[PDB]
């Protein structure tokens, strides 16, 4: 089998400058003039999307600004200038002899500017408490980077353990992530406390936000 | 103009077998071979197999002998792809696509079949609102708790409201069953002119549940 080494597994590239991914096989895809190198883009949810094969042959409907060149072992994909909708997952695949096999893959995030989050805070509904559950909600909202810091305070005491996250693939337009996170407590618990509060430190905030409510208000 | 149509998300037992179909149209079905790729969840891509449509003859990764079966039906232009003696291993999406048989890169995917295997009931959401309390800038949405197998759709205002809107990818909790929120952010005028009403879809139970998020005026 002809393994495929991809490398970098992940790197950050802003918008306008250089992106190159490297993939190395272990033995010639050379074959009577023909690289059969394949390159393919995948963005979150979607099939992947044949952009260059041939090891260089750019396909009918992909943007000029990729380029895939080398021979031999070598191979190499390049993405000048970035643009945001580049933001996917890509891969390098040999159809020169079976098995086919592709590359580990490399994830390419769009590295924008800085961007605090906007935070927001949910209470449990009446209508989920009948039934003896609380969730708490905590919305982390189109921030960058992905690295956010982020605890649930109850009356002041710091949380750990008991809350779950979800974060948003990187969006395609302004290249942000958003967070969401639940903390989850039975109903005894909840009633047991007054102050819940989400504190988000992020690198674009000048002092960490909090958000919180009340248990009895409104 | 080409097109490789698969089946949508289906949830399977283990011990059972599965039958995955991929239509193709668009083209000279029997001048391409079509192959099969799976991927798990947050994985890469790794080669199952490819088929000949004009003959029939198959070609297997050696990791795949046993667990996948190819087959082709020339005069409805479909390829089929047989999973036996399932497990959670085999729980993953998988693609067919189009390539030439000699050297040719795999240039048209389907857009992937999401298989789930599992010996859980399928069971149907609960949803709650995320309401806000009365910035410039209001945030509601909707908890879309305790079910099963994925997925799950959320609108919001039956498809009318796109802007803003996060839906995050569901969250398998301690009791085995998911929970997702769906939020979107609005101007905060907009809480006393604008009803806003999720629409979740639960499709492997039938369940269609539209949820009004009531905001809270607090002084």
């Amino acid at each position: 089998d002809i393994v495929l080494t991809q490398s970098p597994a992940s790197l950050a590239v802003s918008p306008g400058q250089r992106a190159t991914i490297s993939c190395k096989a272990s033995q010639s895809l050379d074959y009577e003039g023909d690289s059969d190198m394949n390159w393919y883009q995948q963005k979150p949810g979607q099939p992947p999307r044949l952009l260059i094969s041939g090891a260089s042959n750019l396909e009918s409907g992909i943007p000029a600004r990729f380029s895939g060149s080398g021979s031999g072992t070598d191979f190499t994909v390049n993405i000048h200038p970035v643009e945001e909708e580049d933001a996917a997952t890509y891969y390098c695949q040999q159809s020169t002899e079976d098995p086919r096999t592709f590359g580990g893959g490399t994830k390419l995030e769009i590295k924008r500017t800085v961007a605090a989050p906007s935070v927001f805070i949910f209470p449990p509904s009446d209508e989920q408490l009948k039934s003896g559950t609380a969730s708490v909600v905590c919305l982390l909202n189109n921030f960058y980077p992905r690295e956010a810091k982020y605890q649930w305070k109850v009356d002041n005491a710091l949380q750990s353990g008991n809350s779950q996250e979800s974060v948003t693939e990187q969006d395609s337009k302004d290249s942000t992530y958003s967070l969401s996170s639940t903390l989850t407590l039975s109903k005894a618990d909840y009633e047991k406390h007054k102050v819940y509060a989400c504190e988000v430190t992020h690198q674009g905030l000048s002092s960490p936000v909090t958000k919180s409510f009340n248990r009895g208000e409104c | 103009e080409v097109l490789l149509l698969q089946s949508g998300p289906e949830l399977v037992k283990p011990g059972t077998s599965v039958k995955i179909p991929c239509k193709a149209s668009g083209y000279t079905f029997t001048d391409y071979n079509v192959d099969w790729v799976k991927q798990r969840h947050g994985k890469g891509l790794e080669w199952i197999g490819d088929i000949n449509p004009n003959n029939g003859g198959t070609i297997y990764s050696q990791k795949f002998k046993g667990k996948a079966t190819l087959t082709v039906d020339k005069s409805s232009s479909t390829a089929f792809m047989e999973l036996r003696s399932l497990t959670s291993e085999d729980t993953a999406v998988y693609f067919c696509a189009r390539n030439y048989r000699w050297f040719g890169a795999m240039d048209h995917w389907g857009q992937g079949t999401s298989v789930t295997v599992s010996s859980a009931s399928t069971k149907g959401p609960s949803v709650f609102p995320l309401a806000p309390s009365s910035g410039g800038t209001a945030a509601l949405g909707c908890l879309v708790k305790d079910y099963f197998p994925e997925p799950v759709t959320v609108s919001w205002n039956s498809g009318a409201l796109t802007s803003g809107v996060h839906t995050f990818p569901a969250v398998l909790q301690s009791s085995g069953l998911y929970s997702l929120s769906s939020v979107v952010t609005v101007p905060s005028s907009s809480l006393g002119t604008q009803t806003y009403i999720c629409n979740v879809n639960h499709k492997p139970s039938n369940t269609k549940v539209d949820k009004r998020v009531e905001p809270k005026s607090c002084d």
